[PDB]
């Protein structure tokens, strides 16, 4: 209710400063007179999104960290990033990341 | 009246914003387009005016045309005079933008930029040192100033 | 009394990115062995106010042939999203205390990206197409670096309550206990905001502006609670406020400097920065600072 | 031997980025498995109650259940007071 | 002199002054003059129902202490 | 008479080959620069006063 | 079963249905593929929830993740045909017929 | 009761879905999916899913609906059903998606062998040839 309450209130506060923004000078009558497709943004936006999977998996790790299987745990989030590591590995070797 | 009060000191608000904020682009063209950049320096510091350094084309006040304009480059000055909003001005510096100045009788230079574009200031010389260009500034700020909108809105 | 509160934290924040843009001119002018704005106002203070009358009443130049309901929709997005990563900030006290602040201020960071997305579609033009395309790349491939540095400076907070935050730098700044993070960080923050040296990109032309500074105040403000701790004792909090308010701003300064300071890089270089630099050097920290909290029994509290 | 000293050599210079990287990584995974408060770790997580504990029904065959929290029987937590 | 930056950004912190203290004194005016409780996990929500409930008023800030033993 | 401007060879040693990785990790240079900057910034500007103020002529 | 489930089954139907559809524009099929799986991670998330079965909780994760990676795919396989068309228009998809 | 919440939530979200099924304009569609996603998470929140709404606002509209708009802009009753007991001093679903590095193993395994797996299988399909 107050989380709504402020975005709505944010909301409105930014659609009526745009609206007399756009409003003020439009009173006052004046003169009033391709294919190239780069792949390797696609490529960059697809390793930002892989990399954001992986992100995903590695946020639980503040909660992660009570646990009494500590070893099991360590290893798991060691594994996981060491994954992220030769994703980004096989993405540079492979010629990936360049322009 | 209060009617014509209000409308009044609605102008002085307006101008006086106008004028405090003067967002100019610059045509550098040729030789005055370098006493521009001293008068933007830090001995002139047209900044501390409120006229800021090379604005955009979209969100420009006034255009500064500081070189010969020649045939080849009319247009396109044309076109980004016609990109600009409104209100907007346009000064005038140095003989070859005034009258075509050291190339007027030549087969490839536009006689004066006031054959393309409305001139508001024009200001003389070969080239106008940065004072002078400061001078023809602050000019436009008091043409500015002297202006009146709602009262002729009011008046019609 | 909680819209007066929503109220009060909106007003001063559009105040104090008005007057960032007047402290801003005046700091590269006195680095550039010259001034700033001294003629409007007493010592320049009248200009934003100038400028801000100046830009509403200026004739606005819609394409007339684009998407006018994405030419609405933009600024509408980018603002009203800059005042919404604001609210859970604990100044010492949040407005909106969320029990996982940190993850609130990520996803509206990643929505961010929209209002660039949507301008350069309705711009109508190909070359500011291309440029949004570029824009939206840097800001995706940073966020990436930003939320993995997060995560693993949280992994000594115990939660991503900001307000746990305070509480975890109660003896010790984070700056100590990370320091390359916390520059990875302020690298990632710069490039997030599109400020110098990453800087390769009326009305609305105005609220994008205020958008953006608006960003870059939040950015510097979570900097300082992240990484600078100041100590909240809980019967005067005017000291924290004022602790708190004395480092944003040193950070915020801080921005102004540094573009006042270098050049900037190209698409490509910053691109191989970030995915060669930063992030093999945040894959290895985030690995350390999991290990580190087990390997010497420092786990923090909350679970 | 020479020809690792020698790559070592080589890459700390001109790529001392990937080099502070291995290295961080490398003492990340190998340090655990050698530091000895690993344990105490473990033992910090298993303290910390979460829930009720629930009470055992007496049956006069419990002399290591005590019969109040006061009383010596049961676990202690001296070794944490003194980290 | 670089002294005449520092009006502006004077401005800047005295706004940036007033969120945070307009909250914690908001916080103190709605809460008979304590913080803000902080109710996280569901527990603290518990006790601050049972608050509200035993109050009287239907405010959980109003403290009930020994005299309320009989 | 000629100048080399760019003619240097960096020297292969531990101890260079460390400083050097430490200016990329450290990033001393920039704050060099930033120094420079800010020590520019406590000096006083040289703009004058116009039209209060003229810059200085000749006959 | 409440009307919520109601409404998210329904959802899922209503996208199933716009991906059947095909008009035009292989990306509005991964939208509605997209759209399905939206509908599916909240529902799912619903009925976990609601059941407190708390082990459960990290399947919505998981499925939204590998969801997330066929999108990916999906994106490719989409780019691929634009470089030999020039569009993504799903007619252009007739070179294997029965 | 504030006229069902839960069911109006629900509504604009069937809303939203018939909107972005009728495939107009995919940037539309997308717009129109992003509306329903925030919906949808709205939703997930209000139930008490705060971690998975903000997973879901988070991966999904920040990365994933964000790569499909950008790839699009390269080419041309309730209440009822509620519990009753608390959770103790601890969020019940933190506990159970923390739970994935000590209790599943083997969903860890497999998740990141597919990830990685897909990084192989993109970069080989871009490659052309
Ligand atoms: C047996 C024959 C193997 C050869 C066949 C190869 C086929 C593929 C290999 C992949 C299968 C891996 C099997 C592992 C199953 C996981 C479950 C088992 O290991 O026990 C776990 C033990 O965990 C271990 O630490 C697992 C470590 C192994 C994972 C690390 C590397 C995995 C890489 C395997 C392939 C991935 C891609 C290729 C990488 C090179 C449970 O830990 P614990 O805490 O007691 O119990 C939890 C339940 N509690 C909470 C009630 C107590
Ligand atoms: C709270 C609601 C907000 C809604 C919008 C209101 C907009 C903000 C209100 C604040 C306006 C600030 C005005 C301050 C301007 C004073 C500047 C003054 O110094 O100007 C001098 C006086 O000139 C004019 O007389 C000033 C006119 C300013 C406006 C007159 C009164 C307008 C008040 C009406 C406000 C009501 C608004 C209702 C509709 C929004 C001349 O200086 P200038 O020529 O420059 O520079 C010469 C340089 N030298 C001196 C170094 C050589
Ligand atoms: C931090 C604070 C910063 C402030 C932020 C911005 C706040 C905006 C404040 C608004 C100030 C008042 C603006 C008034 C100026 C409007 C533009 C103008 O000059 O109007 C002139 C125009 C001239 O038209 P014509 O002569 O017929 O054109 C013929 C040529 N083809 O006259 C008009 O049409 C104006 C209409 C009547 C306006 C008078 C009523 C009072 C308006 C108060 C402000 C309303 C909006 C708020
Ligand atoms: C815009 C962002 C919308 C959601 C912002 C709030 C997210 C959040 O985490 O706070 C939820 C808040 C606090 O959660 P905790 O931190 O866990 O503390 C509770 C324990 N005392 O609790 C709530 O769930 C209340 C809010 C739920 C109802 C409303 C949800 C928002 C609905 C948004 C619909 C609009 C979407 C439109 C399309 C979006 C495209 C940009
Ligand atoms: C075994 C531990 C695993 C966990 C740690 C890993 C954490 C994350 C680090 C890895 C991230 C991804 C790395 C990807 C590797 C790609 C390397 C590469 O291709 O770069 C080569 C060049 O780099 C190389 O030469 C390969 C790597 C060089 C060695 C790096 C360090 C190896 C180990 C050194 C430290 C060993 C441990 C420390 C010893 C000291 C005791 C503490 C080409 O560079 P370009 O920029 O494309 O071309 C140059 C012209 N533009
Ligand atoms: C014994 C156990 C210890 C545990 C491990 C600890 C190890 C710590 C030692 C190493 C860590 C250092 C890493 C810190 C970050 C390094 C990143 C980096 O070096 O990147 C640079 C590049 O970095 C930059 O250039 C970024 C500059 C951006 C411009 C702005 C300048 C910023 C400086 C101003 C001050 C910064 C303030 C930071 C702290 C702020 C806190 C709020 C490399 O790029 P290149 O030199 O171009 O070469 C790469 C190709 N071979
Ligand atoms: S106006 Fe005079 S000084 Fe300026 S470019 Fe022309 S000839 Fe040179």
């Amino acid at each position: 209710m107050n989380i709504m309450l402020t975005l709505l209130t944010n909301v409105t506060l930014a659609s009526l400063l745009v609206l007399i923004a756009f409003w003020l000078p439009q009173l006052n009558a004046y003169s009033e007179k391709r294919l190239p497709f780069s792949m390797k943004f696609f490529l960059v936006a697809i390793t930002f999104l892989l990399f954001d999977l992986e992100i995903a998996l590695l946020l639980p790790l503040p909660w992660a960290s009570q646990t009494n299987n500590l070893k099991t745990m360590l290893t798991m989030a060691l594994f996981l990033l060491i994954l992220l590591a030769a994703s980004l590995a096989y993405e540079w070797t492979q010629k990936g990341l360049e322009w | 009246s209060r009617g014509e009060y209000v409308v009044a000191k609605l102008d002085d608000l307006v101008n006086w914003a106008r004028r405090s904020s003067l967002w100019p682009m610059t045509f550098g063209l040729a030789c005055c387009a370098v006493e521009m950049m001293h008068m933007a320096a830090p001995r002139y510091d047209m900044d501390r005016f409120g006229v800021v350094f090379r604005a955009s084309p979209r969100q420009s006040d006034v255009m500064i045309v500081a070189g010969t304009l020649t045939n080849k480059m009319a247009p396109a000055l044309r076109k980004v005079y016609d990109q600009m909003p409104e209100p907007r001005y346009v000064v005038s510096m140095g003989s070859c933008a005034n009258g075509g100045g050291y190339y007027h009788y030549s087969y490839s230079v536009v006689r004066g930029c006031d054959r393309i574009v409305p001139v508001d200031i024009y200001v003389p010389g070969c080239p106008p040192t940065a004072e002078a260009l400061l001078y023809g500034i602050l000019q436009l700020q008091r043409k500015i100033k002297r202006e009146k909108r709602l009262r002729i809105w009011y008046r019609r | 009394m909680f819209m007066i509160n929503i109220l009060s934290l909106i007003i001063p924040i559009l105040l104090a990115v008005a007057f960032l843009t007047l402290v801003e001119r005046k700091v590269l002018g006195y680095m550039q062995l010259r001034k700033g704005p001294n003629v409007v106002g007493p010592y320049g203070l009248l200009q934003p106010i100038a400028d801000a009358l100046k830009l509403f009443t200026k004739e606005p130049l819609r394409p007339a042939t684009s998407s006018i309901s994405m030419f609405i929709i933009a600024p509408i997005l980018a603002l009203s999203l800059a005042l919404t990563m604001w609210v859970p900030l604990p100044m010492p006290y949040p407005l909106i205390n969320m029990n996982l602040g940190v993850l609130f201020m990520l996803a509206m960071s990643s929505l961010a990206v929209y209002s660039i997305l949507w301008s350069g579609w309705a711009s109508n033009s190909k070359y500011a197409l291309i440029g949004a395309l570029r824009a939206v790349a840097q800001t995706i491939s940073y966020e990436v670096t930003l939320a993995i540095i997060l995560l693993s400076v949280l992994l000594m907070n115990g939660s991503y309550t900001l307000s746990t935050l305070i509480t975890t730098q109660e003896h010790i700044w984070m700056i100590f206990t990370s320091w390359p993070l916390a520059m990875m960080w302020f690298i990632s923050t710069l490039a997030e905001t599109n400020r110098a040296p990453f800087d390769l990109t009326a009305g609305p032309f105005a609220m994008f502006f205020m958008a953006e500074y608006a960003n870059i105040i939040m950015m510097n403000a979570f900097t300082a609670i992240l990484f600078l701790g100041a100590s909240h004792d809980p019967h005067t909090p005017e000291l924290y406020t004022i602790n708190f308010v004395l480092k944003t701003l040193a950070l915020t300064i801080t921005f102004l400097w540094i573009r006042a300071s270098y050049p900037r890089f190209r698409y490509d270089q910053l691109m191989h920065l970030l995915w060669k630099s930063f992030l093999p050097l945040t894959l290895a920290l985030c690995m350390w600072h999991i290990s580190l909290p087990i390997m010497t029994a420092s786990i923090p509290p909350q679970s | 031997a020479g020809r690792i000293a020698s790559f070592l050599k080589n890459a700390w210079a001109k790529e001392p980025v990937l080099v502070a990287s291995f290295a961080i990584g490398g003492l990340a995974i190998i340090l655990p498995s050698l530091s000895p408060y690993t344990n105490y770790a473990i033992r910090i997580n298993r303290a910390t109650p979460y829930n009720y504990p629930v009470p055992l029904r007496d049956d006069g065959n419990m002399p290591d259940v005590p019969s109040h929290p006061q009383d010596p029987q049961g676990p202690s937590l001296e070794w944490l007071k003194n980290l | 002199m670089w002294f005449e930056i520092l009006p502006g950004i004077a401005v800047m912190a005295a706004c940036l002054f007033i969120p945070g203290m307009a909250t914690a004194h908001i916080h103190k005016f709605t809460n008979g003059g304590k913080e803000k409780r902080v109710a996280h996990f569901s527990y603290q929500w518990n006790l601050m129902e049972r608050d509200r409930r035993i109050s009287g008023v239907n405010r959980y800030h109003v403290t009930k202490g020994l005299e309320n033993i009989d | 008479t000629y100048k080399f401007v760019n003619m240097r060879e960096p020297s292969m040693d531990m101890k260079s080959v460390t400083d050097r990785a430490a200016q990329t990790l450290l990033w001393t240079e920039l704050v060099r620069g930033l120094g420079m900057t800010l020590s520019y910034l406590f000096r006083e500007p040289a703009t004058i006063n116009y039209p209060f103020e003229k810059g200085p002529l000749s006959p | 079963m409440p009307l919520v489930y109601m409404n998210i089954i329904m959802a899922f139907a209503i996208a199933l249905a716009g991906l059947l559809m095909y008009r035009s524009h292989l990306m509005s099929s991964l939208l509605c593929l997209e759209g399905m799986m939206l509908s599916l991670f909240i529902m799912s998330t619903l009925i976990i929830l609601n059941t407190h079965f708390t082990l459960a909780n990290m399947m919505p994760i998981i499925l939204l993740v590998f969801a997330a990676c066929e999108a990916a795919l999906g994106l490719s396989l989409l780019v691929m045909v634009s470089n030999t068309y020039g569009t993504d228009y799903v007619q252009n998809l007739n070179l294997l017929q029965c | 009761m504030t006229m069902y919440i839960a069911f109006i939530l629900s509504t604009i979200f069937v809303i939203g879905f018939v909107g972005f099924s009728s495939k107009p304009s995919p940037i539309y569609g997308g717009l129109g999916l992003i509306v329903s996603g925030g919906v949808g998470c709205g939703i997930v929140l209000n139930f008490g899913g705060s971690f998975l709404g903000l997973m879901v606002f988070l991966i999904y509209l920040g990365g994933m609906l964000v790569v499909f708009g950008y790839t699009t802009a390269m080419a041309t009753g309730d209440w009822v059903i509620y519990d009753t007991g608390d959770s103790g001093f601890f969020s019940e679903e933190a506990m159970g998606i923390a739970a994935l590095y000590s209790y599943g193993t083997w969903l860890v395994i497999v998740t990141g062998w597919s990830l990685l797996i897909g990084v192989v299988v993109i970069m080989e399909i871009t490659r052309g040839n």
